[PDB]
RNA sequence: CAAGCUUGAGUCUCGUAGAGGGGGGUAGAAUUCCAGGUGUAGCGGUGAAAUGCGUAGAGAUCUGGAGGAAUACCGGUGGCGAAGGCGGCCCCCUGGACGAAGACUGACGCUCAGGUGCGAAAGCGUGGGGAGCAAACAGGAUUAGAUACCCUGGUAGUCCACGCCGUAAACGAUGUCGACUUGGAGGUUGUGCCCUUGAGGCGUGGCUUCCGGAGCUAACGCGUUAAGUCGACCGCCUGGGGA
RNA sequence: UUCUUCUAAAAAAAA
């Protein structure tokens, strides 16, 4: 059965980039739209949009620069089989700080650098670079 | 080029000996589907009808059994 | 239903009973009982004419209807009963006019079933008709040898015969021994096999079980002395001769049928 | 109930007994609250191969709707009737009533 | 395969017609097939191999139809 | 399988709205009815394993539904097992 | 923890295809045996022979009868089943799958150590049945030898009822469930629209075969039915021999 | 149509 919608979202993004798709569509969720918002303000996806009322569908407009895809490595970190939680002083720097790590803190979900600035840790949802 | 799908007949009737004789050889054997061009579903129905007729002694099993 | 006894003692360790829950758990029908006195295997001259018989539990004779002549009058089966006189079980049936009789029990007979004899009876297990109206290939039992004499063939626990052919006034039956025999088409017979088919599966377990049925022990010929049997004698175990009966006739293969009167009805001998 | 198509072949020497056999079987069916949707005596016909060392047989077709508890005993009556040579009892999805292709 | 010789017909053409009828009806192949016992695994493998060849030859012809040899 | 009339009768007896055909009580009743109807069949044909697999599928499905019902509303579960005579 | 929602999962109405399973009948071809008619010196078998079958009449041919097993043609990298596996026809009981329109319950779901059930063929027990085939065995050949390959016979077994055994290269050498990622030619099975202006055209589902793009792979290859990109659970591996 | 087997020691280049 489908037991990890966030991983499914990351997988749709990765496959669409590999297959040179302009946009991808998936069933929405408040956490998916939140990660999508983080990616848009960090310049990984062009724009996100959610339509529908009873079964809302989120559509992500992918981004391409110089022919090739922008996101070249995206992976789920805390997966249902093994959860990962890290304190603020030991947060990881993905690709020496050039990449980002989507971390879910108490004050919403934000990037690792923002979490370090704000001084609080949380659950590490995924790395994206 | 299946005659049964052309007429759009629901099911092949085993009592229709006149049409059934056109799909058997002189030896009494069944002519293959790839030769006569009949569709597979009607071919199975046709086979069932031919066997039912043979049981009912309306058609010969072989050309030699007397 | 066969059940295996638990080994709580030797003599019971190997017993396998054949229980039948349908049999009457009471006394047999009084107007049909009659005396059956033992003989000890001794004829009217008082000499033992067949050894290893004697003793055993007392038994009474049940008058079983073998002739089956009540034609046209249907009968309902009152109950199944055990019969010590034969291997098969018997059934107490009640005719419409109020006469009760004993018949052999077929394979599928249960309490409440309807049976009938005669030329116009239905073809179903337990009915008795003359075998010229009975379809060829059918397995029948309690079959007569002469018209009106009563059943003599296929009478044990789980036996039957097959009517394999019919040619004019005679039919050819495949007897239970594997032998093809002719018989007249006017003899009656009952449809279907006879009931207690699992009777051969039982094992007696101990010597006393065979003693209860009036079967005295059997002494092997080689264990005797030369005056008693041809095989007797020898310092040790010696058997240097061809096996023969106590009166000198060979047993291992030698045929003994000498009835030329009935040879004309045996189409083919057993195998 | 269930729809059955019965077709039986009876010995040609009993060709005069076939009306009476038709009456008895139809009487049984109706008495068992059944319907007879079609009944076509095809009469005698030449067999494609000799059955029981005879080369002709009297065919009869009958389309009936009846309970299986009367249909099975009808099969037994066929089994025990020596006059009838064969009988095919096929079960069909719906009642069919059109004339068979061997009446023309 | 019954062949009844018609009036004003040579024996040799009658024999040829009988031979043609026989190879049409497939009696020689059937008897040679049933001469010895063939295991279910062997006949399945043989039919599978036959289908593979019957498809491969068609594809091979299709590829060969494009290119030239000189 | 079950007859159309039998299913109609069962859904009328157990359905809250008489047209639903999907409620847990109705589904459990249908499965129970089919199992009891198949009791006679498997008593005669003891070697029909291919149908016994489907029967076990029905049994496991009914077990899961009863567990779900007992977790959701104990009262309906109790009433249903009382009406159907199920020991657990 | 409480209240929900319908997309996952399931139920109902109308149908469709199928060697899916269990029980009971029945039809035809052929092999063997038995009895009879015709007929005479060979038959059978092999690379060549011989054992064997024949003047006590074989083989061949015709007629009648008995018995057991399996269903030519259809038949198809065709169909159904979770796997093992299932092939004449008819009836009874019965499981699963798929399609079109809705309606309904409302996460009820996926996997599963231990446990339970099913599980080819051979084998075992009890009781039947035994035509053909055929471990063991005997005889005849080949050979230096031939406890084999080849030939003539032939017993357990193969068949039926009920239990036991629980193993296979039990294989797709690829565990189950779900999501995403270019395509082509077919097979099989529903179903919607356009004039079915004939067997026409345009879609949309289920199962399945071959080729191939990116990608993966030690390579061969796999390639929307993945061995690609991911998530959940289980079983298993740590040099070869010993094992 | 049959046609078996050959034990036990080698050497190889390095801009």
């Amino acid at each position: 059965s489908m037991q990890d919608p966030i991983a499914d979202m990351l997988t749709r993004i990765r496959n669409g980039q590999a297959a040179n798709k302009a946009a991808v569509t998936m069933p929405s969720s408040k956490l998916k739209v939140a990660i999508a918002n983080v990616l848009k303000e960090e310049g990984f996806i062009e724009d996100f949009k959610v339509e529908g009322d009873t079964k809302p569908e989120l559509e992500l407009t992918l981004k391409y620069f110089q022919g090739k895809a922008v996101v070249e490595s995206i992976q789920r970190v805390s997966r249902p089989g093994l959860r990962i939680y890290k304190r603020k002083d030991e947060l990881p720097k993905v690709m020496a700080g050039l990449g980002i790590a989507v971390v879910s803190t108490s004050k919403g979900v934000m990037t690792d650098r923002a979490a370090r600035q704000a001084g609080l840790g949380g659950e590490i949802i995924c790395y994206v670079a | 080029f299946c005659r049964f799908t052309a007429e759009g007949v629901q099911e092949i009737d085993y009592k229709d000996i006149a049409t059934l004789k056109n799909y058997i050889t002189e030896s009494g054997k069944i002519v293959p589907s790839r030769i006569t061009g009949t569709r597979a579903k009607y071919q199975r129905q046709l086979a069932r009808a031919i066997k039912r007729a043979r049981y009912l002694s309306l058609l010969p099993y072989t050309d030699r059994h007397q | 239903a066969v059940v295996k006894c638990k080994p709580t003692s030797p003599g019971r360790r190997h017993v396998v009973k054949v229980v039948n829950p349908e049999l009457h758990k009471g006394k047999p029908f009084a107007p049909l009982l009659e005396k059956n006195s033992k003989s000890g295997g001794r004829n009217n001259n008082g000499r033992i004419t067949t050894r290893h018989i004697g003793g055993g539990h007392k038994q009474a004779y049940r008058i079983v209807d073998f002739k089956r002549n009540k034609d046209g009058i249907p009968a309902v089966v009152e109950r199944l009963e055990y019969d010590p006189n034969r291997s098969a079980n018997i059934a107490l049936v009640l005719y419409k006019d109020g006469e009760r009789r004993y018949i052999l029990a077929p394979k599928g007979l249960k309490a409440g079933d309807q049976i009938q004899s005669g030329v116009d009876a239905a073809i179903k297990p337990g009915n008795t008709l003359p075998m010229r109206n009975i379809p060829v290939g059918s397995t029948v039992h309690n079959v007569e040898m002469k018209p009106g004499k009563g059943g003599q063939l296929a009478r044990s626990a789980g036996t039957y015969v097959q009517i394999v052919a019919r040619d004019g006034a005679y039919v050819t039956l495949r007897l239970r021994s594997g032998e093809m025999r002719k018989v007249e088409a006017d003899c009656r017979a009952t449809l279907g096999e006879v009931g207690n088919a699992e009777h051969m599966l039982r094992v007696l377990g101990k010597a006393g079980a065979a003693r209860w049925r009036g079967v005295r022990p059997t002494v092997r010929g080689t264990a005797m002395n030369p005056v008693d049997h041809p095989h007797g004698g020898g310092e040790g175990r010696n058997f240097g001769k061809h096996p023969v009966t106590p009166w000198g006739v060979q047993t291992k293969g030698k045929k003994t049928r000498s009835n030329k009167r009935t040879d004309k009805f045996i189409v083919r001998r057993r195998s | 109930m269930r729809h059955y198509e019965i077709v039986f072949m009876v010995h040609p020497d009993q060709s005069e007994q076939v009306p009476g056999m038709i009456e008895r079987y139809t009487a049984a069916i109706t008495g068992a609250e059944g319907k007879i949707h079609r009944l076509e005596d095809w009469g005698r016909r030449q067999l494609a191969y000799p059955i029981n060392k005879l080369h002709k047989a009297h065919y009869v077709l009958m389309n009936v709707e009846a309970p299986q508890e009367v249909i099975d005993e009808l099969e037994t009556t066929f089994r025990f009737n020596d006059a009838v040579i064969r009988s095919m009892v096929m079960r069909t999805k719906h009642a069919v009533t059109e004339a068979s292709p061997m009446v023309k | 395969p019954v062949i009844k010789v018609r009036e004003n017909e040579p024996f040799d053409v009658a024999l040829r017609r009988f031979k043609r009828s026989c190879e049409k009806a497939g009696v020689l192949a059937e008897v040679r097939r049933r001469e010895f016992y063939e295991k279910p695994t062997t006949e399945r493998k043989r039919a599978k191999a036959s289908a593979v060849k019957r498809h491969a030859k068609k594809l091979a012809r299709e590829n060969a139809r494009r290119t030239r040899l000189y | 399988s079950l007859s159309t009339e039998a299913t109609a009768k069962i859904v009328s007896e157990f359905g809250r709205d008489a047209n639903d055909t999907g409620s847990t009580e109705v589904q459990v009743a249908l499965l129970t009815a089919q199992i009891n109807h198949l009791q006679g069949h498997f008593a005669e044909h003891k070697k029909d394993h291919h149908s016994r697999r489907g029967l076990l599928r029905m049994v496991s499905q009914r077990r899961k539904l009863l567990d779900y019902l007992k977790r959701k509303d104990v009262a309906r579960y109790t009433q249903l097992i009382e009406r159907l005579g199920l020991r657990r």
